[PDB]
C-alpha cells in the first residue's frame, strides 16, 4: 500500500532472488563476479548492491553452510565453497537442490557447546527451534531423523548410540572420525559466535538510497 | 513473512540457542 513498504518488498524479494542466484552457481562450480550480479539480478537497483548482496550471503551461510568469499579485489571475482572446509554438502543422489551443510554444522556446533556428546533429546529441542521436527519433511532440510541417524552417521560425521547404562532405552550424539579430521570444536564454535555477533544490515529506506545516488 | 525470510530468522534462532 505504502511506497516506503514496496520498497523494501523490492530489496527483500531482490536478496532471496540474489541467494537463489548464488545458490544456482555454487551448484553449477562456477565463479561470480560483481557485474555478473549488478546486471543479471540487481540491475535496478545497483547502489543497493552492498545491502542486497550481504543479506544474501549471510542467508548462505546460515542455511545452506556456503561461504561467498571474494577470489580477487580488483576484478570483484567470488567464490563459492562449503563453511568450515567441511567436504560434505548433501547434494547427492535425489537431493540436487538444497545444501545440507548448515544443519550439520547447527547439528555439529550443537554438540560441541555440550561437550562430549548431547543427548536425543536436546538435539530435538535445538532442531525444534528451526522448525525442524522429527519424522516430518521440512521443505529445505529433508526429514531430519534420517538426516542425523542414518545419512550423516554413515558419512562418518556423527555417532548415534545408546548411553551407556540405561534403563530404559536413551540415545546421544557425538562427532564421528570425519568431523574431527575437517574441523574442530573450536572452530565451530567460533563460526557459531561469528555468526551470532554479526550485525544485522538494515534495509536502506527511500531517502538513504537517495543519499547513496 | 515470506518462505525465505522465515527461513533466515529460523536459522538465526537456531544460532542463538547454540551461543546461549
Amino acid at each position: 500500500a505504502d511506497a516506503e513498504s514496496l520498497f523494501r518488498e523490492a530489496l527483500s524479494n531482490k536478496v532471496d532472488e540474489l541467494a537463489h542466484f548464488l545458490l544456482r552457481k555454487y551448484r553449477a562450480k562456477e565463479l561470480v563476479t560483481k557485474a555478473e550480479m549488478l546486471e543479471r539480478v540487481i540491475k535496478n537497483y545497483k547502489r543497493c548492491f552492498p545491502v542486497i548482496f550481504g543479506k544474501a550471503s549471510e542467508s548462505l551461510k546460515m542455511i545452506f553452510g556456503i561461504d561467498v568469499k571474494e577470489v580477487d579485489p580488483t576484478s570483484n571475482t567470488y567464490t563459492l565453497v562449503t563453511c568450515l572446509g567441511l567436504s560434505y554438502d548433501g547434494l547427492l543422489g535425489n537431493n540436487q537442490i538444497f545444501p545440507k551443510t548448515g544443519l550439520l554444522i547447527i547439528v555439529l556446533g550443537t554438540i560441541a557447546m555440550e561437550g562430549d556428546s548431547a543427548s536425543e533429546e536436546e538435539i530435538w529441542e535445538e532442531l525444534g527451534v528451526m522448525g525442524v521436527y522429527d519424522g516430518r519433511e521440512h521443505t529445505v532440510y529433508g526429514e531430519p531423523r534420517k538426516l542425523l541417524t542414518q545419512d550423516w552417521v554413515q558419512e562418518n560425521y556423527l555417532e548415534y548410540r545408546q548411553v551407556p547404562g540405561s534403563n530404559p532405552a536413551r540415545y546421544e550424539f557425538l562427532w564421528g572420525p570425519r568431523a574431527l579430521a575437517e574441523t574442530s570444536y573450536v572452530k565451530v564454535l567460533e563460526h557459531v559466535v561469528r555468526v551470532n555477533a554479526r550485525v544485522r544490515i538494515a534495509y536502506p529506506s527511500l531517502r538513504e538510497a537517495a543519499l547513496l545516488e | 513473512k515470506s518462505e525465505f525470510q522465515l527461513l533466515v530468522d529460523q536459522a538465526r534462532k537456531g544460532y542463538k540457542k547454540i551461543a546461549g
